[PDB]
RNA sequence: UAGCUCAGAGAGCGCCUGCUUUGCACGCAGGAGG
RNA sequence: AACCAGGAUGUUGGCUUAGAAGCAGCCACCAUUUAAAGAGUGCGUAAUAGCUCACUGGUGCCGUCGGUUCCACAUAGGAGAG
């Protein structure tokens, strides 16, 4: 699956529209590398987002294409915040 | 040969055209009309009328349509408009033997009963019945 | 509504009643809202918590509303937890709309363990959230908050607990030391100032109008806990506080416990709400056909004003007729006296004969006539619907919830929407008789056509939109007669009316003449006006 | 295939309107669910 | 069959209609004087008049930028204008 695809379905982001937007300012690393909206993105691997400030440290757990709200958070772990 | 109310005879409507036609003035006659009928205009007189080649106009009342005495003594508006699929009104035989005693010197009806019978068929016409 | 004030007044309450309470069944019966059964003092009664955005709460609480089908899937957590756990503390966490359960359990070999339970009441965001009390982890939260909300906090399983912000305002003389004479909407000034408080409290603590003794006796009056658990009506609108209220216009009721307060406060809430929304949504789309209907007619009533006057085509018909002796074929103009003597010049076609002049015009007035009967049934179609809706807006204006739920079945019945006994509501009248009534239109009219013989007397407003009321069968005295006028007056085509007269007939009328017509004939009326609720 | 995108009859979502509005685009109910 | 003569009376049946009088439509379809004649067979009229006949006798995609005329059978070359 696709970063922005896991990000919106993950409800890391409320639009996928500005899912595609953030990476695509490049304010997504994954595996510390910089990461495009298109990005393969699989359980085991690290994210890195710049939500203004804060930047989040994320690992991802589990894959769906649909999920219901509540399930969306048992996607993916934090690991840290800084800002 | 005209059909017109008792009374109030002038107005041109009926009888002007017919007048018209054979040239007489309506004003002339209309008030000698009005002279000789004084019953009420709720009752149609038919009016017999000849001119003269020389514009003498003459003329006489005959008397009112059965059709009309019996819509007087039935209490109607109108008559109906489908007998034996509605009836109207019912009347008592002697106000139609009345009837055949005022119509008799306008029918050809020799014996009372026979004009009896003619006046009640005229009624089976119109939706009126009979006691 | 809900308030810090409110929150200690809680902390407290239910520390009287829940202080080391065994947790003996929780279920999550509504999407944001949370029961748990305590035994406690010897007794087995039910706590509330609420998070849902306009009617968020902490509540002990009678009513045993519903208990779920479902295990949803934050409550299933709060059963493995702290179900059968031990209710050790309640705490107002510095005051401001935030409750601390600290709560002691065993793990699935019987360690001894300890959970603190974080309900916030902070309005549109309130939250309920769990946390293992040493390691500060949330184990869950009744709302989960991604970071990329970019608030101060993240609410995560597994993630530390934290409290919301304090906003820089002082826990509770000094507030007249801020305070700037340049100010007014003070109640802004007050809630900026001090924490714990609401601009209705500060609103109404403004109308004791400066203001420190005001100030200094309720937050005293609070903390002694001297307040009396109150309920306001104030017009439509109704509200809630542990506080007298110093000057609000309402009306007012009392309790002995603030749960009772809590409960009589939303326990019709969620009807009174979906009710209203539903019944403004029919009364919105009841007004968009109403004005269309009115408008139907101003566009045909304008539109006639260009039909021919067929009564001088009708006369010149006859005119010509009469006159048509005289005329010749092909004359442009016949001038002919009407049957007052004026002479009207008609015009003539010059081709046709004058027979077929007079036709002509008998044509012409024929057409006038028929599209004036055209057009006028037009207008008596958009007319019954016009009269019909100024009707169901008098009943809907003033039905009960219960008489809504009719009407709308007789409009989908209707075709303007999409989709057993009773039919009646009765009160009290006079000489002790009982009187029925129906506020929608369907019910009235099997009320009326059925309550009573053709014999009997009953009655409704003379204005032109009313609701049909009447004593069973009755031929009652005087004082009924004078009693009725009361019940029609409460819905009648205007609301708190002066003047407006009642009618009452014998019900061999009031049968049937769109629905809900009647036939008037065999009737009376009396002048009348609208009435208090002692007209039940 | 619910207004919409999809899963099998139920998940997610938008719009519009109401409600709620001491807290940093955080909700809720109705248009309605085939 | 032809031909001569009669072919009527209440009544213009009721209604409907501007008019609707046997003959635009609907409803009825009686009765009288009779040798016989329909509350009328087709023409005719604006409605009537008028001629007649039964009859008688004779001879991507969703939404107001956001959101994944009368008639079954149709033709003045003269008011004038030609």
């Amino acid at each position: 699956m696709r970063l922005d695809k896991f990000l919106k379905v993950s409800r890391l982001i409320k639009r996928r529209t500005l899912a595609k937007e953030v990476a695509d300012q490049g304010r997504i690393s994954i595996n510390g590398n910089q990461a495009k909206a298109s990005s393969d993105v699989k359980p085991g691997d690290e994210l890195t987002v710049r939500f203004g400030q804060k930047l989040v440290t994320v690992q991802v757990n589990e894959l769906k294409d649909t999920t219901k709200k509540e399930e969306a958070a048992n996607m993916y772990t934090i690991l840290k915040e800084e800002k | 040969k005209l059909q017109i109310p008792a009374g109030k005879a002038n107005p041109a409507p009926p009888v002007g055209p017919a007048l018209g036609q054979a040239g007489v003035n309506i004003m002339g006659f209309c008030k000698e009309f009005n002279a000789r009928t004084a019953d009420q205009a709720g009752l149609i007189i038919p009016v017999e009328i000849s001119v003269y080649e020389d514009r003498s106009f003459t003329f006489i009342t005959k008397t009112p349509p059965a059709a009309v005495l019996l819509k007087k003594a039935a209490g109607i508006e109108s008559g109906s408009g489908e007998p034996n699929r509605n009836k109207v009104a019912t009347v008592k035989r002697d106000k139609v033997r009345e009837i055949a005693e005022t119509k008799m010197p306008d029918l050809n009806a020799a014996d009372v009963e026979a004009a009896m019978r003619m006046v009640e068929g005229t009624a089976r016409s119109m939706g009126i019945v009979i006691e | 509504s809900f308030d810090g004030m409110f929150t200690y007044g809680m902390t407290h309450e239910l520390n009287e009643k829940i202080m080391g309470g065994r947790i003996t069944k929780i279920h999550q019966p509504y999407k944001h809202d949370v029961i748990f059964h305590i035994r406690a003092k010897g007794k087995n009664q039910k706590l509330l918590l609420s998070a849902h955005p306009s009617y968020s709460r902490v509540h002990i609480t009678a009513q045993a509303y519903e208990n779920p089908s479902e295990p949803p899937m934050f409550c299933m957590l709060l059963r493995k937890h702290i179900e059968g756990g031990f209710i050790e503390k309640i705490e107002q966490a510095g005051l401001d709309r935030i409750m601390i359960f600290h709560i002691k359990s065993r793990n699935e070999i019987g360690d001894e363990t300890v959970r603190k339970l974080y309900v916030e009441i902070m309005g549109r965001h309130s939250n309920i959230i769990l946390t293992d009390a040493a390691e500060n982890v949330i184990i869950d939260g009744l709302k989960h908050l991604s970071p990329s909300m970019n608030s101060y906090r993240t609410v995560l399983p597994g993630q530390d607990y934290k409290l919301p912000p304090a906003q820089d305002k002082i826990s509770p003389d000094d507030i007249l030391r801020h305070l700037s004479f340049q100010e007014g909407r003070l109640d802004k000034q007050i809630v900026d100032h001090f924490s714990g408080v609401s601009p209705l409290f500060a609103k109404e603590a403004v109308h004791r109008a400066t203001l420190p003794k005001a100030l200094l006796a309720l937050f005293a009056e609070v903390k002694e806990h001297r307040f009396i658990p109150n309920i306001t009506t104030v017009n439509g609108k109704e509200y809630f506080y542990l506080l007298e209220l110093t000057h609000l216009k309402g009306e007012a009721r009392r309790f002995d416990s603030l749960s009772e307060l809590l409960d009589r406060f939303y326990f019709g809430k969620a009807e009174r709400d979906r009710v209203k929304q539903q019944a403004q949504d029919l009364e919105r789309f009841v007004v968009n056909e109403r004005k269309k209907n009115a408008n139907k007619i101003k566009k045909l009533e304008k539109t006639l004003e260009y039909s021919e006057n067929a009564k001088e085509f009708q006369l010149y018909g006859e005119l010509l007729t009469a006159n048509l002796y005289m005329l010749k074929k092909g004359d442009k103009q016949a001038e002919v006296i009407n049957y007052e003597s004026p002479t009207i010049t008609i015009p003539l076609n010059p081709n046709k004969t004058p027979s077929e002049n007079a036709q002509a015009y008998f044509t012409k007035y024929q057409k006038a006539k028929n599209s004036v009967a055209v057009v006028e049934e037009q207008i008596r179609l958009a007319q019954e619907e016009i009269e019909y809706f100024d009707q169901l807006i008098q009943q809907l204006s003033s039905a009960s919830p219960r008489d809504i739920s009719e009407i709308r079945e007789e409009l989908v019945e209707g075709k303007y929407l999409r989709p057993h006994n009773p039919v009646l509501e009765t009160y009290e009248s006079t000489s002790g008789l009982t009187i029925l009534v129906g506020k929608n239109n369907r019910q009235n009219e099997y009320l009326t056509t059925r309550v009573a013989a053709r014999d009997d007397i009953w009655l409704h407003t003379k204005d032109i939109p009313g609701s049909h009321v009447v004593i069973r069968s009755s031929e009652p005295d005087e004082q009924t007669i004078m009693e009725a006028a009361t019940i029609a007056a409460y819905f009648s085509k205007a609301k708190d009316s002066s003047s407006v007269p009642v009618d009452y007939t014998k019900i061999r009328h009031v049968k049937k003449p769109k629905p809900g017509f009647v036939t008037y004939d065999s009737q009376h009326t009396v002048f009348v006006t609208p009435d208090a609720d002692t007209v039940i």
